């Protein structure tokens, strides 16, 4: 889980 | 981009702007790798975690741009997409592996002083250029700082 | 594959084609030599 | 029209390639050969990183042999923007190149 480890896809 | 500077005009003729028809907004960056093919990240189009699944009729591609905001009359070429190709082994859940997608334009764009395709590496160049320590160049209309703001 | 796919690619009309260098292109060259 | 944070005109930044071990040690994520990281180390004083909105954009290198610009990566991800000890990640174009060939050359290459 990318999101769980703080990973961040690049506009919010 | 953080700690960058304003680009000279025509600096990155391969710079493409992925934009949404409705509502209108900057979606991502991309690169023209020929007059008909555009390269970008698979997550720019498909990212279920954020409920993102853009199809061909949601996006426009704006080539030849410098300014993020205004419509640049003489230089800018807006285009539509014929096809969309997301890498079949793209992994958005675990690690964002194979984060690559190709955008096929309705019809070939017309190159200019402001619109020119970049080269894709080849074995020899990859081997010679890809070394820790060696610098590369990034360009974009992204945010200047981490967000707690707009 | 080998170098140029388009033969014209990566050669910017306003720079490499006009023998003009951009402001920070030097930063890239400098990190080069054969240092890695 | 424009403000501060979102730039008015295209931005540029030259970043150094970071060695694979350092990239791996920098994150808890399962990095892959299909991606590389770049950016200055904390012991370097120089700052600079890609940030939200720069996604999909190119990471290019100018060849000192022939003078062509090659696209080496695609702005993929990172953990915030420009935090010391952190590095921006980029898709590995040369490694995914065979797939690029196959689809452009009509599902065969």
């Amino acid at each position: 889980d990318f999101l769980a480890e703080g990973g961040g896809v690049x506009p919010r | 981009i953080v700690e960058g500077q304003d680009a000279e005009v025509g600096l990155s003729p391969w710079q493409v702007m992925l934009f949404r028809k409705s509502p209108q907004e900057l979606l991502c960056g991309a690169s023209l790798i020929s007059d008909r093919w555009v390269l970008t990240a698979a997550h720019c189009l498909l990212y279920p975690p954020w409920d993102k699944n853009f199809t061909v009729d949601d996006l426009l591609v704006r080539i030849g741009k410098h300014s993020r905001t205004r419509y640049e009359r003489k230089v800018e070429k807006i285009s539509m997409l014929d096809k969309i190709y997301i890498h079949p082994r793209y992994n958005w859940k675990e690690n964002l592996d194979r984060d690559i997608a190709l955008l096929k334009l309705k019809r070939p764009i017309e190159l200019s002083d402001y619109i020119h395709p970049v080269c894709l590496p080849d074995k020899q160049t990859a081997a010679k250029l890809l070394h820790a320590g060696f610098k590369g160049r990034v360009t974009g209309w992204g945010n200047r700082r981490e967000t707690w703001t707009t | 594959t080998f170098g140029a796919g388009e033969a014209d690619c990566g050669l910017r009309p306003l720079f490499e084609k006009k023998q003009v260098q951009d402001q920070t292109e030097k930063e890239l060259f400098e990190s080069y030599i054969e240092g890695r | 029209s424009v403000a501060e944070v979102q730039p008015s005109v295209l931005q540029v930044v030259n970043l150094p390639l970071v060695e694979r071990p350092v990239c791996k040690a920098s994150t808890r994520i399962r990095i892959t050969d299909n991606m590389f990281c770049a950016g200055y180390k904390p012991g370097e004083g120089k700052r600079g990183d890609a940030c939200e909105g720069d996604s999909g954009g190119p990471f290019v290198m100018k060849s000192p042999y022939n003078n062509r610009w090659y696209q080496m990566g695609i702005v993929s991800w990172g953990e915030g923007c420009d935090r010391d000890g952190k590095y921006g990640f980029y898709t590995h174009v040369f490694r995914l190149k065979k797939w690029i060939q196959k689809v452009i050359d009509r599902l065969g290459s």
